[PDB]
C-alpha cells in the first residue's frame, strides 16, 4: 500500500505541482472544484497518513525485525511523491506537507530505533536524506501568514492550506475541515451517484480566526516536529555526512533566530495561542544547537561558522542576558505577565483544576506553592526571560565554549557585560 | 524594527546605519547586526544581499578608500552577504572601482587585482587593464571628480597613478562616451536639500561633464564656472544629446540588468542620472530625452524600493517639461498611483501629492485639456483625496465630464499598452458604467469601440494576466452584450507608394508611427536602442530639414518643414523629432553568409534565416534610396511587421535589367521552401515558429496585393485614359501574374487553417479557385476543412440529403432528425451536431432533458475528449434550470481529472455560482463569478480584424449573464435594489432587441430577482419574469421558464403563456 499510492501520487502530478501562482500562460481558471480536488488531496493526505501508521506498526514492531520494509524502492517511490508534494517551484498545500515531513519524521524515528543501524543507513542514500533536507529547510524557511493563510499567497514561503483545499486529515485535524462538511455533500447520499456530489473550491471557505489560531498551532507543532527530527537526523549520525555538514547549524539556528526575532518583535505582545508552545519548542531547538555545537562539534569547519557566525553568537547572547534577573525572582508580576501572554496557559490552568484533571480540583497546598513560580517561569520563558537555569546555561555554554573562537576574547568583555560576566 | 518600519528612502538610511552599527570595530556590535540583519532579511521574505546591495554600493565606497587594513570589516562583510568578494565585485564595479582609484596612489588596486588571482598570479597588471576597460567611464569621472583637474598632463598622470597599462596617450577617444556621460550623470548624488558639499560636487560633476575630448588634447581643471563659454552651449548640448541615448541605455543596462545579482541601488542610480541630465540639459536635450527614458524609470518605479525616488525623478521631470508637450506620460503615473494608492505610505502619498499639486499649479492645461480621463480618474479614485490636494478643481473636473462625450478618449487611453495603464483605465471604465447604468446616460438608445479596444486588451492577454482579463471581462459584461444595432461595431488606411515625394514622405510618418512608438518606445537592449538611433536618423535626414537650423517659428524663413512637421501627427513630432539634433553614420557593412537555401530555412524558420534574407533584399533593392535600407541591423522584435515592410520594391522589375526580378522569384520561392517545411511530422518546435513565419509570409503577400490595389485607386481617380502609361501596367500585370502563378494550394490552406487564422487560407485560395476547373473536381480533399475551421471561426449518401433543411427557417424538422439519429447515443459528432443544432434555437431545457446522466447512470463520467455535450448542455440548465437542475448537473461535471475543457468550464463556473446562491452566500458567489469571468476573458476571445461579434454570440450573451448573476457596485446598496427594479428595465437599453440575446427588457430582469431569491424575493423570483416572455416560434424554451414561473401565479406571465402559445401560429385558444 505504501509503493501503492506513492505510485498513485504520481499519477495525480497535476495538483501537487501546479504553478506557484499560475504564471500568465497557466491560469487558476480550474472549475472552483475541491470536488476531484478531494479526490486528490484526499488519497494523498490519507495515504501519507497511511504511511505513518505503516511506520507505526513497524515503529512499535520489534527491531530485531527491521530489515524487511525498509528498501530502496520504499525510498525511491518516496523521493517521487516527497518531491511532487513539496513543490519547491510550484504551489503546494500544507495537509501533503504537514503529511510528507510527518512521514520523514517516522522514517528517521526508525532510522534511530533500528538496531543494527549501519547497514540500513547505508541504504538509505546520504544524497536522498539531503534531498528530504534541502526541501525541509526549505520548509523551515517557509513562513506562515495567518491574515491570509485562507487566500492565495506568495510564492510557498506562507504556508497556507488554502480553504480550496481544506480537510482535516486523519492522526490529524489542522484546518477547520470546513470541506468535511462539503463532504455532508460528498455524494448524492439519494442517489446511485456515477460521478459524485461537488464538494467546491469556492463554497469551502469575521466569523471565527481561531480557524486560523488552532492551523497554526499546528504548523507550530508542525516545525516542532521538524526541530525535533532535524534532531532525530542530528542522533542518527554521531559521525555524519553530507545532510549534516554544518547546514544543520546554519538552517537550524536561522530557525532559531528567526523565532527569537519574531517571538520578541512581535509575538509576545502578538500574546496568542502560540507563544508557549513556540517558546518551549524553539528553547528546545536551541538545545538543538548545544548538543549540535558540542558533540557534533566534530564536523562544523571554518566556511560555515563563518557563514553564520552571526546567528549562533547573537542567539546564544539573546538567550544569555536574563540569568540574574533582578525583576521578580518570584511571582509578584511576573503573574502580570503571565496574564499578559500566558492568559492562554491561564485559562488552561483554569481549565484543567476545573474541568481537566480528577485530582486536581481542591488543591492540596504543596502545588500552587510550586505553581505561582512555575508557570511564572513558564510566561518568562514566553517573554524572552527566566528561562529554566538548564536553559540559560545551555545558552550560555553554547557560547562561552573558548574551545573555539566563536567568540574573541578581547570582545567576550563586550558581549556579556550586557549581563555580567 | 525601526529599519522594518521605515520605507524606501529612510529605510536604506537607517540600513547604511545598521551596517555602521555592524563595522563598529567591536565583537559585540558586529555580531548584533550580524543576528538582526539575517533574522531581518529572512523574515523579509528577501536575501541579506538582495537587501544590502540596496546599501553595500555605498558601503564599498566608504570601504574601498582603506581596504587593505579593513580585510576584516570586508570579509566579515561578505560572509553576512552570503555571496563571494567577486559576485558583488563586478555586479558593482560601476561603483567600486571607481572611489577605488582616485585614493592615495599606493592604490589597492593592485590588491583588488590579487583577488582576482589568489589562486594564481598571471598579471596584476593584466586583471587591471581589462577591468579598467570594462569600467573606463566612472574612472574618468573620479579623476576630474573625486580630485578635480583636467589639465591632460596629471590628467593622464592620474590615470597611470598604477594603470600604465591606459597607455597610447588615451586609447579610444570615447571620454564624451555615452557610458562616460551616463556613470557620471550617475554620481549626481542629490538629495532634498542643497547642501554647500553636495552642491560643490554636482557642479564639479558638471564641470566633468564640460570636460570631454574636445580639449582631452589641447587643454585650467574644471572645479567652477570661470572656464566656461556662453557660446558653445547648443552645440554642446547637441553632443550631449547624441550622448543621452546612451546614456539611458546604460540606464537600463543597470536597471534591467539581467545579471540579478544586480539590485536597486543601481535603480535609483539612474533616478539621480536622469535627474541631473534634465536638470542642467535644455529643451532639446530633455526633450531627446523622452523615448527608453520613462520605461528605464518605470522600472524603477515598479520595483518596491525605489518608488520613492521614482517619483522624486518624476516630479523633477514634471518640473522639466512643462503643459504644452509630455501629455503622453502622464498616463503611466496617474495609473501607477491610481492603482497603488491602496499601497502608497505617507512619504510615497505626500510626494505624489506633490506631483499632482505641482500638476495642477502649472499644467492644468495638460490635464484637463489634453488627456481628460486623467482628471476623470483622479476624481474616479477620490479617497487618494484628490479634492482635499486642490478642492475647487471639482468643478473643472465636472466641466471635462459633462462637457465631452468622452467615449472616444476612453478607448484611447484604453488602447493604452501595459497592464497599470490599462488597470486604471478599465477600473474607471467600472465606475463610469456604474454612473451610466444607475442615470440611464451610456448613450444607446464609440462605446462599442471602447468594447472593442477592452476586448483587444483582453486578446493580448489570451494567455497572460488572467486578472486584468476578468477585470477587462466583467468590463465587457456591464458594456453589455450589443449587437452592432443601436451603434455600429467598427474595425489598408491611405494612399502610399514608394514613389512620389510627399507620398513616401506619409509612408514614412506611418513608419515611424508604427515601428518607433510600438515596438522602439518598448525595446529594452541598449544595442538595438543604438539602432533606434541609426534608423531614425535614417528618418530625420528624410526629413532632412529643422535637423540644422529650422525651428519652429524663430525665422518662419520657409515653409518646407515646418509644412513637413505640421501634417506630421503631433505624436509623431514628439516622439522623434528631438533626435534631428543626432548625426549619426553607419558603418561598412558586415558579411553576406548568401540566400535561398531551404535547409537553413526550416532549421532556422524565423530566428536568422528570414531576417538576414531581408537584409539581402533591402541591400540589394533599395540601396540608401530610400529610408528603407539602413534598418539593415534590427541585429527579433518586429519581426513578422518588417520582413513585409521591406518587401514592396518590386516595381523596379519593370524592365529589370538587374537580378532583383530573379531575387523576387527566389524570395517567393524562399516563401515556397517555408511552404515545403510542413510539419514534417514535429511537435511545439513547428507548430510556433514556422507557423509565425506563415503569417509573415501573409504579411508579404497581403502588403505587396495593397500596395497593387491603392496603385491602381490612387492613380486612376482623376480620369481613366492613360491605362498603359509607359510600361506601368506591363509591371502590374507581371506581378500579379507571379501572384496567380505561385499557390501550392494545399499546403496553402492546410498550414494556414493548422494557424489560428481564417482569411490566410480564405484569400489564397479564393485566387487560386479563380484558377479552378468550371465543375468542383478539385474539392475534394479542400472540402472537409472550412467546416472545422469555421467551427471556431465562427463564419458558420442518406445523412448528408437530411441536413437540407437543417436551420433553414425552419428547425423542428431537421432539429428532432438529430435528436433522433443521436437518441442512438453512439456517434458522436452527430450527436454535437444534434445539441448545437436544438442549441442554437436555444432549446435549452430539452438539452438538459436530452441528457445521458439523470438516468441509468451519470453521464458521460470523467468525460473525457467526448465532454462537449456538457459543453452544450450546461448553460441549458444554467439558465433554464433551478437548485435542482443545476446542482444535479454541477455535481455530473466536474467529472473529469483535469481542467482542460473551456467551455463547459465556464458554463461550469456559472452554474456554481448558481448553487452557490443556492447556499445563498452572495460575495462568494461573486467569487465564483470572478472565476466564470478570468476564464472567458482569457481562453474565448481573440483579436479584431477577424471577427464582427455576430459571432462571439455565444461569448457576450454569457458576458451579460454573468454580470447580472454577481456584481455589486451600483446596485450594490439595499435601497439601491429597490430602485434597480427600475433600473433592470434599462438592461436592454445597453444589451439591445436582438431576441437572440440582446433582448433584455424583463428578460435580464427574470434574472435578477432570480438571483436574489429569498423568502419575499423568492416569490418575487417569478414576479420578475412579467414582461420575459414578450420576446417569444422556438419557444420551448419560453414555455419551460413560464411553467416554472406559472408555478406563482403571477397574471402577466399567465399572459405571456398565452403569448408564446399564440405565436407558434393560433389565434382563438
Amino acid at each position: 500500500c505504501f509503493l501503492f499510492i506513492c505510485d498513485l501520487i504520481r499519477i495525480y502530478h497535476h495538483v501537487l505541482k501546479v504553478p506557484i501562482h499560475e504564471s500568465n500562460m497557466n491560469l487558476h481558471v480550474e472549475p472552483q472544484i475541491f470536488q476531484y480536488e478531494l479526490i486528490d488531496y484526499l488519497i494523498i493526505s490519507y495515504s501519507f497518513d497511511l504511511l505513518e501508521g505503516i511506520l507505526r506498526v513497524l515503529q512499535s514492531h520489534p527491531k530485531q525485525t527491521y530489515m524487511e520494509f525498509f528498501d530502496e524502492n520504499i525510498l525511491k517511490s518516496f523521493e517521487f511523491v516527497y518531491k511532487l508534494a513539496l513543490t519547491i517551484s510550484y504551489k503546494p498545500m500544507v495537509n501533503v506537507i504537514f503529511s510528507a515531513v510527518e512521514v520523514v519524521n517516522i522514517i528517521t524515528s526508525i532510522i534511530l530505533n533500528m538496531d543494527n543501524s549501519s547497514d540500513l543507513k547505508s541504504l538509505i542514500s546520504g544524497s536522498w536524506w539531503r534531498d528530504c533536507i534541502t526541501r525541509l529547510y526549505a520548509l523551515l524557511e517557509k513562513e506562515i501568514k495567518s491574515g491570509d493563510v485562507y487566500n492565495e499567497n506568495v510564492d510557498t514561503t506562507t504556508l497556507h492550506m488554502s480553504k480550496y483545499h481544506d480537510f482535516f486529515g486523519l492522526i490529524r485535524n489542522i484546518g477547520d475541515n470546513e470541506l468535511g462538511g462539503l463532504i455532508s455533500k460528498l455524494i448524492y447520499t439519494d442517489r446511485l451517484q456515477s460521478v459524485p456530489r461537488v464538494i467546491s473550491k469556492e463554497d469551502i471557505g469575521f466569523t471565527a480566526p481561531i480557524i486560523g489560531y488552532k492551523m497554526e498551532k499546528w504548523l507550530l507543532k508542525l516545525k516542532d516536529e521538524v526541530l525535533n527530527i532535524f534532531e532525530n537526523l542530528l542522533m542518527i549520525y554521531g559521525d555524519d555526512a553530507t545532510i549534516v555538514n554544518g547546514e544543520m547549524l546554519i538552517h537550524s539556528s536561522k530557525f532559531l533566530s528567526r523565532e527569537q526575532a519574531l517571538m520578541i518583535e512581535r509575538y509576545v505582545g502578538q500574546d496568542s495561542p502560540n507563544l508557549d508552545l513556540r517558546c518551549h519548542l524553539i528553547e528546545h531547538t536551541l538545545t538543538i544547537i548545544y548538543r549540535l555545537w558540542k558533540d557534533h562539534f566534530k564536523q562544523l569547519r571554518e566556511e560555515q561558522i563563518k557563514q553564520v557566525e552571526s546567528q549562533l553568537i547573537m542567539s546564544l547572547w539573546r538567550f544569555l542576558v536574563c540569568q540574574t534577573e533582578t525583576v521578580t525572582a518570584n511571582e509578584r508580576e511576573m503573574r502580570d505577565h503571565r496574564h499578559l501572554v500566558d492568559s492562554l496557559h491561564d485559562l488552561t490552568i483554569k481549565d484543567q483544576a476545573s474541568y481537566y484533571e480528577d485530582a486536581f480540583e481542591d488543591l492540596p497546598e504543596y502545588i500552587e506553592e510550586e505553581l505561582k513560580m512555575q508557570l511564572n517561569k513558564r510566561t518568562g520563558r514566553i517573554m524572552q526571560v527566566k528561562y529554566d537555569e538548564k536553559f540559560q546555561e545551555m545558552a550560555r555554554t553554547i557560547l562561552e565554549s573558548k574551545s573555539f573562537d566563536l567568540t574573541t576574547l578581547e570582545e567576550a568583555d563586550s558581549l556579556y557585560i550586557s549581563m555580567g560576566l | 524594527q525601526l529599519t522594518l518600519t521605515t520605507s524606501n528612502d529612510v529605510f536604506d538610511t537607517l540600513l547604511l546605519k545598521l551596517i555602521d552599527i555592524f563595522n563598529s570595530d567591536d565583537y559585540s556590535l558586529r555580531i548584533m547586526m550580524t543576528l538582526q540583519i539575517k533574522n531581518m532579511a529572512k523574515i523579509l521574505k528577501k536575501t541579506p544581499y538582495q537587501l544590502l546591495s540596496p546599501i553595500l554600493p555605498v558601503l564599498l565606497r566608504q570601504l574601498g578608500k582603506n581596504l587593505v587594513e579593513r580585510k576584516v570589516g570586508f570579509q566579515n562583510l561578505i560572509e553576512l552577504l552570503g555571496y563571494s568578494s567577486k559576485t558583488i565585485l563586478d555586479i558593482f564595479q560601476r561603483y567600486i572601482i571607481p572611489y577605488a582609484i582616485i585614493q592615495y596612489k599606493s592604490d589597492v588596486l593592485s590588491e583588488i587585482a590579487k583577488i582576482m588571482c589568489d589562486g594564481d598570479t598571471s598579471l596584476i597588471n593584466q586583471m587591471k587593464v581589462n577591468l579598467l576597460k570594462k569600467n573606463s567611464r566612472q574612472i574618468f569621472a573620479v579623476a576630474l571628480v573625486k580630485h578635480g583637474l583636467f589639465s591632460l598632463d596629471i590628467l593622464e598622470t592620474l590615470f597611470l597613478n598604477r594603470a600604465p597599462t591606459f597607455d597610447k596617450g588615451y586609447i579610444t577617444a570615447y571620454l564624451p562616451d555615452y557610458k562616460t556621460l551616463a556613470e557620471i550623470t550617475k554620481l549626481y548624488k542629490n538629495s532634498v536639500t542643497k547642501d554647500a558639499s553636495d552642491s560643490e560636487n554636482a557642479n564639479m560633476i558638471l564641470c566633468s561633464l564640460r570636460f570631454l575630448i574636445t580639449n582631452f588634447e589641447k587643454d585650467s581643471k574644471y572645479k567652477n564656472i570661470n572656464n566656461w563659454t556662453d557660446d558653445q552651449e547648443q552645440a554642446f548640448q547637441k553632443k550631449l544629446q547624441d550622448n543621452i541615448l546612451g546614456i539611458f541605455q546604460v540606464f537600463s543596462s543597470d536597471i534591467h540588468d539581467v545579471e540579478g545579482r544586480t539590485t536597486y541601488y543601481e535603480k535609483l542610480r539612474v533616478i539621480n542620472g536622469i535627474s541631473f541630465l534634465i536638470i542642467y540639459a535644455p529643451k532639446k536635450s530633455i526633450i531627446s530625452a523622452l523615448a527608453q527614458i520613462s520605461i528605464c524609470l518605470q522600472t524603477g518605479l515598479g520595483l518596491k524600493e525605489v518608488r520613492y525616488e521614482a517619483f522624486r525623478c518624476w516630479h523633477l521631470l514634471v518640473r522639466h517639461l512643462n503643459d504644452e508637450e509630455l501629455s503622453t506620460v502622464i498616463d503611466s503615473l496617474i495609473a501607477f498611483i491610481l492603482q497603488k494608492w491602496s499601497e502608497f505610505n505617507g512619504k510615497l502619498r505626500n510626494i505624489v501629492y506633490s506631483i499632482l499639486d505641482t500638476l495642477i499649479k502649472e499644467k492644468s492645461d495638460l490635464i484637463l485639456k489634453l488627456k481628460p480621463y486623467t482628471t476623470l480618474a483622479l476624481v474616479g479614485k477620490p479617497e487618494l483625496g484628490i479634492l482635499a490636494r486642490d478642492g475647487q478643481f471639482a468643478r473643472m473636473v465636472n466641466k471635462i465630464r459633462s462637457t465631452t462625450d468622452l467615449i472616444p478618449i476612453f478607448a484611447n487611453n484604453l488602447k493604452s499598452s501595459n497592464k497599470y495603464v490599462i488597470n486604471q483605465n478599465l477600473d474607471d471604465i467600472e465606475v463610469y458604467l456604474r454612473r451610466k447604468q444607475t442615470e440611464r446616460s451610456i448613450d444607446f438608445t464609440d462605446i462599442t469601440l471602447v468594447l472593442g479596444a477592452l476586448l483587444d486588451t483582453s486578446h493580448k492577454f489570451r494567455n497572460l494576466d488572467k486578472d486584468l482579463c476578468e477585470k477587462c471581462a466583467k468590463c465587457i459584461s456591464m458594456i453589455g452584450v450589443l449587437d452592432v444595432t443601436k451603434h455600429e461595431f467598427k474595425r489598408e488606411n491611405e494612399v502610399y507608394d514608394l514613389n512620389d515625394s510627399v507620398q513616401t514622405i506619409k509612408f514614412l510618418i506611418w513608419v515611424i508611427n508604427d515601428i518607433l512608438v510600438p515596438a522602439f518606445w518598448q525595446s529594452e537592449n541598449p544595442s538595438k536602442q543604438l539602432f533606434v538611433a541609426l534608423v531614425i536618423q535614417e528618418s530625420l535626414k528624410y526629413c532632412g530639414l529643422s535637423s540644422e537650423s529650422w525651428d519652429m517659428n524663430h525665422k518662419e524663413l520657409y515653409p518646407n518643414e515646418a509644412k513637413l512637421w505640421e501634417k506630421f501627427n503631433s505624436v509623431s513630432k514628439t516622439t522623434i523629432y528631438p533626435l534631428l539634433s543626432s548625426l549619426y553614420l553607419a558603418q561598412s557593412w558586415k558579411e553576406y553568409v548568401p540566400l535561398k537555401y531551404p535547409s537553413n530555412n526550416f532549421k532556422e524558420g524565423y530566428k536568422i534565416w528570414v531576417k538576414r534574407f531581408t537584409l539581402d533584399l533591402l541591400k540589394t533593392g533599395t540601396t540608401e534610396n530610400h529610408p528603407l535600407h539602413v534598418f539593415s541591423s534590427l541585429i527579433g522584435s518586429l519581426s513578422n511587421f518588417l520582413l513585409p515592410y521591406i518587401s514592396l520594391d518590386i516595381i523596379i522589375k519593370a524592365e529589370k535589367g538587374t537580378p532583383y526580378a530573379d531575387i523576387l522569384n527566389g524570395i517567393i520561392i524562399e516563401f515556397d521552401s517555408i511552404f515545403t517545411c510542413n510539419l514534417e511530422g514535429m511537435n511545439n518546435l513547428q507548430v510556433d515558429s514556422l507557423r509565425m513565419c506563415y503569417e509573415s509570409i501573409f504579411r508579404v503577400f497581403e502588403y505587396c496585393k495593397k500596395w497593387a490595389t491603392e496603385f491602381k485607386q490612387n492613380y486612376s481617380k482623376l480620369h481613366g485614359t492613360f491605362i498603359i502609361k509607359d510600361t506601368k501596367t506591363t509591371n502590374m500585370l507581371l506581378r500579379i501574374d507571379e501572384f496567380l502563378r505561385t499557390t501550392p494550394s494545399d499546403l496553402l490552406a492546410q498550414r494556414s487553417l493548422e494557424t489560428d487564422s481564417f482569411e490566410r487560407s480564405a484569400l489564397y485560395l479564393e485566387q487560386c479557385y479563380r484558377q479552378n476547373p468550371h465543375d468542383k473536381n478539385q474539392n475534394g480533399q479542400l472540402l472537409k476543412n472550412l467546416q472545422i475551421t469555421y467551427e471556431e471561426i465562427g463564419d458558420i449518401n442518406l445523412v448528408s440529403k437530411i441536413e437540407e433543411l437543417q436551420y433553414s427557417e425552419n428547425w423542428k424538422l431537421a432539429q428532432d432528425c438529430f435528436n433522433v439519429l443521436g437518441k442512438f447515443s453512439d456517434d458522436p459528432k452527430t450527436t454535437t451536431r444534434m445539441l448545437k443544432s436544438m442549441y442554437d434555437h436555444q432549446l435549452y431545457s430539452q438539452i438538459i432533458s436530452n441528457s445521458s446522466f439523470h438516468s441509468s447512470d451519470g453521464k458521460i463520467s470523467l468525460s473525457p475528449d467526448v465532454k462537449e455535450w456538457y459543453s452544450i448542455g450546461l448553460e441549458a440548465a444554467n439558465l433554464e434550470g433551478n437548485v435542482q437542475t443545476l446542482k444535479n448537473w454541477v455535481e455530473q461535471i466536474e467529472s473529469l481529472r483535469n481542467i482542460d475543457d473551456r467551455e463547459v468550464l465556464l458554463q461550469y463556473n456559472i452554474a456554481k455560482a448558481l448553487i452557490a446562491i443556492s447556499n445563498e452566500d452572495p460575495l462568494r458567489t461573486q467569487k465564483y463569478i470572478h472565476n466564470s469571468f478570468r476564464l472567458i476573458g482569457t481562453n474565448f476571445i481573440t483579436s479584431s480584424k477577424e471577427t464582427t461579434l455576430l459571432k462571439k454570440q455565444n461569448l457576450l450573451m454569457k458576458l451579460h449573464s454573468l454580470y447580472d448573476l454577481s456584481f455589486l457596485s451600483s446596485a450594490k446598496d439595499k435601497f439601491e435594489y429597490k430602485s434597480n427594479t427600475t433600473i433592470l428595465d434599462y438592461r436592454m437599453e445597453r444589451i439591445g432587441a436582438d431576441f437572440v440575446p440582446n433582448h433584455y427588457i424583463l428578460s435580464m430582469r427574470k434574472s435578477f430577482d432570480q438571483l436574489k431569491m429569498n423568502e419575499q424575493a423568492d416569490a418575487d423570483l417569478g414576479k420578475t419574469f412579467f414582461t420575459l416572455a414578450q420576446l417569444a416560434a422556438r419557444l420551448d424554451i419560453a414555455s419551460e421558464s413560464l411553467m416554472h414561473c406559472l408555478e406563482r401565479r403571477l397574471p402577466q406571465a399567465e399572459l405571456e403563456f398565452a403569448e408564446i402559445l399564440w405565436k407558434q401560429g393560433e389565434n382563438d385558444r
